[PDB]
């Protein structure tokens, strides 16, 4: 809360300055420590003026007329900071009513490959920046992977659905400015098995602890045993599950020999005692003989006669106190036997039952990095993992598609105009385009500068859709191969009467197989209409689109009936199947780190690119090809956010180059 | 530091499972048909167990005897001073028992009685004959 609140929720540490404002700001932070907190608050309030009204400008003079001494003494840092949080979208982004409205004259002519939210962002952004700002587009409508099916009342995302959370999120300007139905999510998931009966509190929470332990395991494999190259080859997540499962069946296996080894190690100090116990008494049946008959010659006795009756007597009496020893020993060793009966270890790691149910849990995993385990890198799947924002994950209740088509208001934008060559000299670039209606119709559009937003899919296919000219460098390309784009499919049914718990938002389905364990193995309940919503996930995604509609429809009643019973599982109204890795406009979902990988191949997608001189001997130029999405943004990837800081976070870039950064001095 | 509770990751199991691509089933299997081994071997010795427990049916209570309870005297008869000499002959020097085959006489009277009746019943003598056996 406070000024420090804004800080965080600007994704900033409200205490030191950011490697971004050193380089901004070389003379404050190499300078006194008392500035840099003037700086800092400066900063940090300046963020706070912004985010409680993000609905209008917040130009330079309303900052300084709220700010108050003696902190506005200094008009020039005052202007130096907020020309900076402007010029990095920090503040005055998103869809505000601007007081001063934008130059009639723009300078710079920049094209933006794809009208998605990385490319609405920096659009909005350049053009805000007064900037001549235009954005080709290969579908006939924006947003990209923020997808929004609609029909009647019906509504779904086949895109993103979530908002991960408003804490330091930048959709949480967004909605203020744009009236989004954020609905969140009661995790409360029910897991239903292959059967249609609902699996037991026990069982759940027991397999998911195991779950979760199991990656707690892989973490401790990955960073305490370096365990992360195998066979000269980076160690897959899903292998390195597999390592840890297997070493818990054998711990499992090793329980079970240590303890009858226990037995065997007492039934065979019984077994030789039992000898003991043999040997004597027949010594002792001798004895008794012996003495009997001793006993028999009748007195009166010489002594000898009588001493003998009297060793034997002596004898035989003590061979009784060792028998009896011994079977008091005995005794103990026959209850120690019972006790170690009783107390066998677990019969098995986990039961064939217990195995498909765990599946579930990776399901959800593969769902999550929209890819199969075993291409996740182990080391750094979760890389992103420390920036989530805190907040509980919402939903979109209208539509994610509202936010996209927000973006659009006011922008040059041309749809069904497929970029098939960005051509980029030392001059200025070219950029060419088809319409996709009737291939033949050719654009040409010339600019100072290209940002591109083609997802990491459609950069990696081969043979290429789009050609760059010159080729990119391949440092560039080589971070493309080595970036991992997955896959992840929905499925939208629509029905006239809900018939499932309206107070459970999302509910499981157990797979039958591992093969198949991402096989509409989640429903989502999240809209006033009733829609449940399936996903595919893991190797199942890919599988499923070589699948028709009506077959994988099919699949989904089959499930929905086994869970609610063939009576009240009416036919679907509307069906939609999205099929993402075909699509050619993503060709996948989102990226996902890689095996092999890193989070450094972000930083690299985002580099711009400086083309060669065109007149050898001529002055090293300016970068003209620049890079914004999703794939680009390594503390934030695969998220609708993502997406978009990386625009905010390009137009700052263009504009510094073609503009000016007069906010250094 | 250290991994989660119950799981048990060595560093030198995991280079175990991870040597070859069949080498996890391996090794898991290795444990399976020992495990079977040891069941083997405890149906046995638990057989051989019952079969001896059998044998020892009746205990010893049919071969037991009662027990004497005389008072301890301290005087020697002219018998118990010969019981004693056999005693020795047989026991050597084991003063419990020698003290239980006259049953009146104690560990101390006998312990002191070599001593006492000493060149009398030429002990020494007779003590070398029982080291003889
Ligand atoms: C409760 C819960 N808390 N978070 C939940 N969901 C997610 O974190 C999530 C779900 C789908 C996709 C992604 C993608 C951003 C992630 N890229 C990978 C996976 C993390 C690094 C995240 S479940």
């Amino acid at each position: 809360s406070g000024v420090e609140g804004a800080a965080f929720q600007s994704r900033l540490p409200h205490d030191r300055m950011t490697s971004q404002e050193a380089a901004c700001f070389p003379d404050i932070i190499s300078g006194p420590q008392q500035t840099q907190k003037v700086f800092l608050f400066i900063r940090n309030r300046t963020l706070q003026l912004w985010l409680d009204n993000p609905k209008i400008q917040l130009t330079f003079e309303a900052t300084l007329q709220q700010l108050e001494a003696p902190y506005n003494s200094d008009t020039v840092l005052v202007h130096r900071v907020h020309s900076y949080l402007e010029r990095h979208g920090l503040i005055n982004f998103g869809i505000y009513k601007r007081i001063k409205p934008l130059p009639t004259k723009k300078t710079g002519k920049v094209i933006i490959i794809g009208s998605g939210v990385s490319g609405l962002a920096a659009a909005r952004q350049l053009q805000s920046f007064g900037m001549d700002v235009t954005l080709l587009e290969a579908r006939d409508r924006v947003g990209g992977r923020v997808a929004t099916f609609r029909k009647g009342n019906y509504v779904a995302d086949l895109g993103a659905m979530v908002v991960t959370g408003l804490g330091g999120n930048p959709m949480a300007v967004v909605s203020k400015q744009v009236n989004m139905e954020l609905a969140k999510i009661k995790q409360k998931c029910p897991l239903y098995e292959a059967n249609g009966q609902a699996v037991p509190k026990e069982k759940d929470e027991m397999v998911e602890q195991e779950f979760n332990r199991l990656l707690e395991a892989t973490s401790y494999l990955s960073h305490q045993l370096d365990f992360n190259v195998l066979n000269n080859k980076p160690v897959s997540l899903g292998q390195a599950l597999e390592v840890v499962i297997q070493l818990q069946e054998k711990h499992v296996k090793d329980e079970q020999i240590e303890h009858w080894k226990k037995i065997v190690k007492t039934q065979e100090e019984l077994k030789e005692l039992l000898n003991k116990m043999v040997n004597l008494k027949e010594k002792i049946k001798e004895l008794h003989q012996q003495y009997k008959e001793a006993s028999e010659v009748k007195p009166p006795r010489d002594i000898t006669a009588e001493f003998l009756v009297k060793s034997k007597h002596r004898d035989l009496t003590a061979l009784c106190k060792e028998y009896d020893e011994l079977a008091e020993t005995q005794g103990k060793l026959e209850e120690k036997l019972q006790e170690l009966e009783a107390n066998p270890p677990s019969d098995v790691y986990l039961s064939s039952r217990d195995r498909q149910i765990l599946d579930w849990h990776f399901a959800n995993l593969e769902f999550a990095n929209a890819t199969p385990l075993s291409t996740l890198s182990l080391k750094h799947w979760d890389q992103d993992d420390d920036f989530e924002f805190t907040g509980s994950h919402l939903t979109v209740r209208n539509g994610y598609s509202c936010v996209p088509v927000a973006l659009a208001e006011g922008l040059d934008i041309k749809l069904n105009t497929a970029v098939r060559q960005v051509r980029y000299t030392a001059s200025g670039c070219e950029v060419i385009a088809v319409n996709t209606r009737s291939t033949s119709q050719t654009f040409i559009y010339k600019c100072d500068a290209v940002l591109c937003t083609l997802p990491l899919g459609v950069l990696k296919q081969q043979p290429p859709a789009v050609q760059f000219v010159p080729p990119l460098p391949e440092w560039k390309t080589s971070a493309v191969q080595r970036m991992g784009f997955g896959n992840l499919n929905k499925v939208v049914l629509c029905f006239d009467r809900v018939f499932w718990d309206p107070s459970v938002n999302l509910f499981g389905h157990v797979g039958s197989t591992t093969a198949s364990r991402g096989e509409l193995f989640l429903f989502w309940n999240l809209y006033k209409a009733p829609i449940l919503l399936a996903l595919v996930a893991g190797e199942a995604a890919g599988i499923m689109e070589n699948i028709s509609d009506d077959v994988i429809v099919g699949r989904c009643l089959a499930i929905l009936k086994g869970i609610f019973g063939s009576s009240a599982v009416p036919q679907p109204k509307e069906t939609v199947v999205s099929r993402w890795r075909a699509d050619p406009w993503a060709r996948g979902s989102y990226s996902y780190v890689a095996a092999g990988s890193s989070g450094n191949d972000y930083d690299l997608m985002a580099q711009p690119i400086t083309p060669g001189p065109s007149i050898p001997g001529a002055p090293q130029p300016i970068p003209r090809l620049f890079f914004a999405g999703e794939h680009t943004i390594r503390n934030y990837p695969a998220t609708v956010h993502g997406a978009l800081l990386s625009g905010l976070r390009e137009a700052g870039r263009i504009a510094d180059q073609f503009l000016g950064a007069m906010y250094t001095l | 530091r250290k991994p989660p509770k119950g799981m048990f990751l060595s560093q030198e199991d995991v280079e175990a499972v991870s040597a070859n691509a069949t080498a996890a089933t391996t090794v898991l299997r290795q444990l399976d048909m020992e495990l079977v081994s040891v069941k083997r071997q405890i149906q046995n010795i638990k057989q051989t167990n019952s079969a001896l427990k059998e044998k020892l049916d009746g205990g010893i209570e049919p071969y037991r005897l009662p027990e004497v309870i005389q008072k301890c005297n301290a005087r020697w008869t002219t018998e118990e001073q010969l019981l004693a000499v056999q005693a020795i002959r047989k026991y050597g020097r084991d003063f419990q028992a020698i003290s239980d085959v006259i049953g009146n006489k104690s560990v101390v009277q006998v312990k002191n009685f070599f001593v006492n009746y000493r060149r009398r019943f030429n002990i020494d003598e007779v003590l070398q004959e029982w080291e003889a056996e």
